């Protein structure tokens, strides 16, 4: 509710005359050399900054917050205005629409404010502004944008779950008509529109002839245009909640940088959409600015004692405390929370795949341990085995209501990013499935010459595996390749095995039912006099513990190497149902991965041989 | 003096690229062999003119559609008065051939709404040739007298707006001058040149309009320049909405 022509002056003013000294110390006028682009086609998009408007203007900045659409067409404006007083030279003909946009002006010229005898502001900008989000904005959560946040500039993060291909949309419809001679624009807004029929051009307003017109497409402006739908980070989302799915379009430059599986942080205006028993409308988020890091481009002993212990003593003990025992097994849990996010930028993404395989879901109830893994460890998706058909992995082509034009969506692999995949019910899952996690452990090489399929899935997920006893408990008297159908080499891929045989172990049994009623019984829930401290924090300790990034020793592998010798005749003279192959050299090695970082000494590396050692004997005759 | 409107010159070659047809021969076999067999689709290549002046260049890729024709006409002048007693029953059509390799064949964008394009990839499912429909004559029943009105030359009547008295198509359908086109529909396969396997690789729906088709074989190197172009998708043939958005398709201009 203020007088435009103020606001205009006020940005006029404030785009002329600011500056910086951050580049190179040297005064560059940094908006000035962005309009002397703009003005010579040297630039497409021109991001504004409010955080630069805030260091002399905090109530326009207000304003804009409370108002973004339109602000956004005032600065269009403003900055359309401002261009042509610093052409300097005749136009280098970039590309057709630089062609018809100077015809226009020369030919309007040549016949040298009358309400319908102008150009649409639209049709002649060359230009897209966008508005960076001020830093005073606090990031806000999906489920809190709701209708009383609509047509305020907001925030959000979230994940990429289903990304359209790049296809162009039409912003003015250029129209001609063959008795008339002139130019009619039709300025399109909606995602729909009515091609017109008579044409308006005044020379037919006087003879109301037929001016019958054809659509052309030759000097239509074109933008690139985009449909992303976004799901909230898990990390936030309440464990009695389920993430929210919300609509995000993106166009101009801010194009072809979402990914699916990716982190994205979105600005932009909330505007409802008409689709032509009351007034209903949808809600959607279009984009001025995807960011990514700016920082990334290139401890005292007297107050804690942490680093000293062993996590395997500390980080598992607070970690699934209901599970009724089974620590050993849980250690490679350990393993599977480190993963292989720090890895060497050499190509070796096979350090995150780790595909683990457990064998019986009635054991010891260990089903309910699947689902805990994922909601506790961060950047990981809670993940189904078969909780649905199997549209929900692959793509296909079915009729649709709202929107969608042969999109793609990704699977259960893309919803985890480099994370913890875990699939339940292996058992039940199909053949065409299970080819699919055995195309996973072919180094992610999915070319498929099918009409429906022809993605390449960034599967750099760890695969957790649980799998049912088929139609029975595990015979001791009868060995593998016979009492199991399915051909045992399919199985061989997975680096690890585990099954659990329920033994008549009395003295065991006696624990549990002591040990199932302290759960939710009292406060005391870590028994070793740990401080109850807030539960959010927990999360936060193991963070700052992958930032330190540590050194593993090279010359530990020479050491190491001579203990395998031994290792391998033992286990082939055997010759029982459990053997093992060079695929045990990926093991060693990855073993070291989460044992070496614990250690920070960095002067003489020794207990590890024997603490890699350790893991493969519990493994070892595994059975 | 002259209307800029269309941004073509007299001809656009006749002070620039017709007289040096007559410098450019000061051998004499390979150019002649052209008249001898009567061949078709003369396959100039990548113009390295452009070297020196763009704007000879830069006048074939902005409006090829209103330029291609013009070379047309421009070659048969020189050939009917040269030799007269040729084939003259086949129109020849200039046809680019091996033009600029576009930069970033999968990065198209659609600020190039006309203009020339090289696609390099394979050739996946062809299509039965399929007849287009275009304007049609009606049929009088007023003293049986055929009344030319849009017959003269000078304008332009695009198709599809005119679709009724089909009927026509039974009786007078040769003698309309409605020879029936022929279409294609080819799915080309993106060859990214080895890449280590990012994003998803881009089908273009290739539709060829030419009398060039069939001419490329399943499942084979691809080295098709074409004309970008789009047209509006019909929401549903019972209504008139049309989207805000176009699919892309590609016209083949090559031998």
């Amino acid at each position: 509710l203020k007088d435009y022509a103020l606001e205009k002056e006020k940005v006029k003013k404030f785009l002329q005359e600011f500056y910086q000294d951050d580049e190179l110390g040297k005064k560059q006028f940094k908006y000035g050399n962005q309009l002397v682009r703009l003005a010579h086609r040297e630039q497409v998009a021109l991001y504004v900054d409010l955080d630069d408007v805030a260091e002399d203007d905090p109530e326009l900045v207000d304003s804009i917050c409370e108002n973004a659409r339109r602000y956004a067409k005032l600065f269009a404006d403003a900055v359309q205005e401002l261009l042509p007083q610093y052409k300097e030279r005749e136009v280098v003909n970039k590309d057709v629409l630089d062609v018809y946009i100077e015809h226009r002006l020369m030919m309007e010229q040549r016949s040298r404010r009358s309400p319908q005898n102008q150009y649409p502001a639209e049709l002649m900008r060359r230009f897209e502004l966008y508005f960076q989000g001020p830093s005073s904005n606090k990031p806000r959560v999906i489920r809190e944008v709701r209708a009383d946040s609509v047509g305020k500039l907001v925030t959000v993060r979230g994940i990429v779950t289903r990304v359209s291909e790049v296809k162009p949309k039409m912003v003015v419809a250029t129209y001609t008509c063959d008795q008339c001679g002139a130019e009619t624009y039709q300025p399109i807004q909606s995602p729909t529109f009515m091609p017109l029929i008579m044409c308006p051009s005044q020379e037919c307003q006087t003879n109301r002839s037929g001016g019958r017109l054809y659509l052309q497409t030759r000097g239509s402006r074109f933008i690139k245009f985009q449909e992303m739908k976004m799901q909230e980070h898990s990390d936030q989302v309440p464990v009695g909640n389920i993430p929210r799915s919300i609509t995000v379009l993106v166009e101009g430059e801010n194009t072809r940088i979402a990914q699916p599986g990716d982190h994205v942080s979105v600005t932009g205006i909330f505007l409802p959409i008409l689709r032509t028993q009351g007034l209903l409308s949808e809600t959607y988020l279009e984009a001025h600015r995807i960011v990514k890091m700016n920082k990334s481009e290139d401890t005292r002993e007297e107050l804690r004692q942490i680093a000293e212990e062993d996590f395997y003593e500390k980080l598992a003990a607070s970690i699934a405390p209901e599970i009724y025992g089974h620590e050993d097994v849980k250690k490679a849990l350990l393993l599977l929370l480190v993963g292989g996010v720090d890895q060497s930028p050499r190509g070796m993404k096979i350090r995150g795949n780790i595909n683990i395989c457990l064998m019986g879901d009635p054991g010891v109830a260990k089903s309910q341990l699947l689902s805990y893994i994922d909601r506790l460890a961060p950047r990981s998706q809670y993940t189904t085995g078969r909780g649905s058909s199997g549209v929900g992995l692959t793509a296909a082509v079915l009729r649709d209501s709202v929107s969608g034009e042969l999109t793609l969506e990704g699977g259960a692999l893309v919803l985890a990013d480099q994370g913890v995949c875990c699939i339940d019910e292996f058992d039940k899952m199909a053949e065409a499935d299970r080819t699919a996690i055995h195309e996973v452990m072919e180094q992610q090489t999915i070319s498929i010459a099918k009409a429906g399929i022809l993605t390449t899935l960034n599967a750099r997920c760890s695969i957790l595996a649980a799998a049912n006893p088929a139609y029975g408990r595990y015979n001791p008297r009868r060995s593998l390749e016979q009492n199991i159908q399915l051909p045992a080499a399919l199985l061989s891929r997975f680096d690890l095995l585990w099954l659990i045989q329920d033994r008549p172990d009395r003295d065991n049994d006696l624990r549990l039912a002591q040990h199932i009623t302290y759960v939710h019984q009292h406060s005391r829930q870590p028994p070793s006099q740990f401080e109850p401290l807030d539960m959010k924090l927990m999360r936060r300790y193991i963070a700052m513990c992958r930032e330190k990034q540590p050194m593993v020793p090279e010359s530990l592998a020479d050491y190491i190497t001579a203990a395998y010798v031994e290792m391998r005749r033992e286990a082939w003279a055997s010759k029982d149902a459990t053997y093992t192959s060079a695929r045990t050299l990926l093991a060693i090695l990855r073993l070291s991965t989460a044992l070496a970082r614990l250690r920070m000494v960095d002067v003489v590396e020794k207990e590890d041989v024997n603490e890699a050692i350790r893991l493969m004997e519990m493994s070892k005759d595994s059975l | 003096l002259v209307i800029w409107g269309t941004d073509v010159n007299v001809a656009a070659c006749k002070e620039n690229f017709q007289r040096f047809l007559q410098r450019f021969i000061d051998y004499m076999q390979r150019l002649g062999e052209i008249n001898v067999i009567g061949e078709p689709f003369l396959n100039v290549n990548c113009e390295h003119i452009k070297s020196f002046d763009k704007n000879l260049y830069r006048q074939l890729i902005s409006y090829p559609q209103e330029v291609i024709p013009t070379f047309d006409m421009a070659v048969n002048e020189i050939f009917f008065d040269r030799y007269p007693d040729s084939i003259l029953e086949h129109q020849i059509q200039v046809r680019p051939f091996n033009a600029l390799k576009t930069k970033n064949m999968r990065n198209l964008n659609p600020e190039d709404i006309d203009q020339l394009i090289t696609i390099s990839g394979m050739v996946i499912r062809t299509s039965q040739l399929i007849p287009e429909m275009q304007e049609a004559f009606f049929q009088c029943q007023v003293c049986a007298h055929t009344t030319r009105v849009e017959m003269d030359r000078g304008r332009i009547a695009e198709p599809s707006v005119c679709g009724r008295c089909h009927t026509t198509h039974s009786m007078a359908l040769i003698h309309n001058r409605s020879l029936f086109s022929d279409k294609q529909m080819i799915k080309l396969q993106e060859s990214p040149e080895d890449m280590p396997a990012g994003q998803t690789p881009h089908t273009v729906i290739l539709f060829a309009h030419n009398d060039l088709v069939d001419k490329v074989q399943p499942g084979d190197r691809v080295n098709v320049t074409g004309i970008y172009r789009a047209v509006p998708i019909r929401v549903n043939p019972r209504v008139s909405n049309v989207k805000s958005v176009y699919k892309t398709h590609i016209d083949v201009i090559h031998y």
